[PDB]
Formats: C-alpha cells, structure tokens, sequence
C-alpha cells in the first residue's frame, strides 16, 4: 500500500549519510562521558533516550518532506499490527540496542582522539 | 514511536530481560558475575549499571544490575521499561535495614512499568552465621502480603554460587506460565 512506499523511504532517509552527520553531531556532544570498561553510567540512559527521539523525528521531518501529509501514528498503529517484516527495519532496530550503541559511541571516541 | 514499538513488535520469544535491584551492598552484581561463572572478587560497588546477556535453558536472558547506592535509587526507574522478571537481591545479615529494603521492594511493586514481572527474592549471604532465615526475611518485607505479583524467596550464597539456578529456574517457569496463559486468552477471546 501507501506502506510500501514509506518502507521505502526510510531505507533512503537512514542510509542516506544526512543520516550519518546527524548522529555524528549528536556523539560530538556526549562522546567524552562515554567510558572503555564493562560498567555503565546512569547517564548514558538519558543520552540513549535523547539520541532515540533525535533519530525518530529526524525520521518523520524527513518522511513528511516526502509526504506532507504522513502521520506517524497511522504508520505506527498500521504497523504494530496488520502489516506484519524486513531487512531495513532490522537496522531500525540496531538503534534501540543499547550495547551497539555505547559502542559506536566509543569507537567515536578514540577516533575523535587524534 | 516506531523505534521502540519495532524493538517489541519484534524481540524473539526466548529473550527475556530481567532486572537486578537491591540495596548497596546486598550482592546483586556478584550474583549475576557468578552466573557467567566470572571471577568474583575485585568486584567494586556499582555506581551505574552491569549488562549481562545470559543463556540458560534455551533462554538468552539479558539481565541489568544497577548500583543499589541510596543516592542512586531515584534513577532505578529508568530501567522499568521491558522488565520480565525483577530480582530483588537482599543480604540476610543485614539485619538494621530490613524495613528500608521493605520499604524499597514495596515502591517498587506499586510502579506501572513494573506491573507484569515476575518477582524473585534471593536472600543472599546465608552463609554468614548472623543472616537471618528466607522466613524472617518474608515476615519482615512482609511478602505474604503481595498479590499483585507472584513472587518466591530462595536463600542463598553468592559468593559460593549455590541455590542461584533454583531460583532462575522458578523465575524462568513463571515467567513462561504467564506468557502461556495471555497467549491463550488471546487466540480464544
Ligand atoms: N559473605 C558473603 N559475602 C557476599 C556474598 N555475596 C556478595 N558478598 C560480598 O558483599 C559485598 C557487596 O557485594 P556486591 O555484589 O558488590 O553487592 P551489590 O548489591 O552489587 O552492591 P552495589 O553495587 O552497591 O549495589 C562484596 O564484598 C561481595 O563480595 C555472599 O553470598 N556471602
Ligand atoms: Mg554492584
């Protein structure tokens, strides 16, 4: 449907590499708290948090310059039920794995010394 | 939004995540080091969180244990979310704060993100002559009295590793039960 057009984009919109400055720009300002060893700090959470909202309405700013009519909820609710899934929405995920996460904040950070 | 609704829509039915807390010093991340069967010594009170995905039973279980510091608590909230199983972790022998960890345990179980997990107490450090038994640690707590949650208390001794798997293993079975019984109720209504 419409569906398949979004799923579409949003492999365009992620692999594009707007996508990349975008959360490159993000590690720019918390890539220092960020720490080589097993245990983590309660503040990478928050940072964690606030790098999933980035990213979700960086998403919907890009699918509505698409759509301009696009309503996330509608997607969402179509989605987290009778649409049900792929290849693109498995690097969809990687961004809510926290473990990944904190190492691509940390191999951010030995690049960003030197 | 649909990054976090993905994650859901998608985890695969044998990962579950189950989440340490405790009082300071109750050994939570001695508990969970033990489990990998890790060294457990130079192990230093956490002042964050300890990530450790598991396997047991065919189960990959990711379990969080966060740093049970007083100062700390007030953040124990942002990992709620997604919560299976909670492990509460006591030290028996520490006998003069019995009702702040009653009174921890008990905030806990009335909060929304936590209203499906199954409850797992491990009254650790029962090899110290001065810990108090699983049935002082239930009295006191006052376990009895929950019916929002089914819970169980096993003793133990982290430090030794024994009885840990015990209390795993009751965790992992109601956790299944549950699940089970809503699948049921789902496919039929
Ligand atoms: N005697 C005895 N000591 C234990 C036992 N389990 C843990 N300990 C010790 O108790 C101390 C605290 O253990 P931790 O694992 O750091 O407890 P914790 O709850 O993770 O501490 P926080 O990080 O502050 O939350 C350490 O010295 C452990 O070696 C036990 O079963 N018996
Ligand atoms: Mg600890």
């Amino acid at each position: 449907a419409e569906f398949d057009a979004v799923v579409g984009y949003l492999e365009d919109i992620i692999m594009d590499d707007e996508f990349q400055l975008l959360q490159r720009n993000f590690m720019d300002k918390y890539y220092l708290e960020f720490e080589d060893t097993e245990e983590n700090k309660l503040i990478y959470t928050p940072i964690f948090n606030e790098y999933i909202s980035l990213v979700e309405k960086y998403i919907e700013e890009q699918l509505l310059q698409r759509i301009p009519e696009f309503n996330m909820a509608a997607f969402t609710t179509t989605l987290q039920h009778h649409k049900d899934a792929g290849d693109i929405f498995d690097m969809l995920l990687t961004f809510t794995d926290f473990l990944a996460f904190k190492e691509m904040f940390l191999d951010y950070r030995a690049e960003k010394e030197g | 939004g649909l990054l976090t609704i993905l994650k859901k829509m998608k985890q695969k039915e044998r990962e579950l995540r189950l989440l340490m807390l405790g009082l300071d010093n109750a050994g939570k991340t001695t508990i969970l080091k033990k489990f990998n069967g890790e060294d457990i010594d130079t192990i230093s009170p956490t002042l964050g969180f300890n990530i450790k995905t598991l396997e047991h039973r065919g189960f990959k279980l990711n379990i969080w244990d966060v740093g049970g510091q007083k100062s700390l608590r007030s953040y124990w909230r942002n990992y709620f979310e997604s919560t299976d199983g909670l492990i509460w972790v006591v030290d028996s022998a520490d006998r003069q704060r019995m009702q702040d960890c009653q009174r921890e345990l008990q905030s806990l179980l009335v909060e929304e993100r936590l209203a499906g997990a199954t409850l797992l107490i491990f009254a650790n450090k029962q090899d110290l002559p001065g810990a108090l038994s699983s049935n002082a640690i239930r009295e006191v707590l006052e376990l009895d009295s929950i019916r929002s949650h089914h819970w169980c208390i096993q003793g133990c001794s982290a430090v030794t590793g024994e009885n840990l798997l015990p209390g795993i293993d009751w965790l992992l079975d109601d956790i299944s039960s549950r699940i089970f019984t809503a699948d049921l109720e789902h496919h039929h209504h």
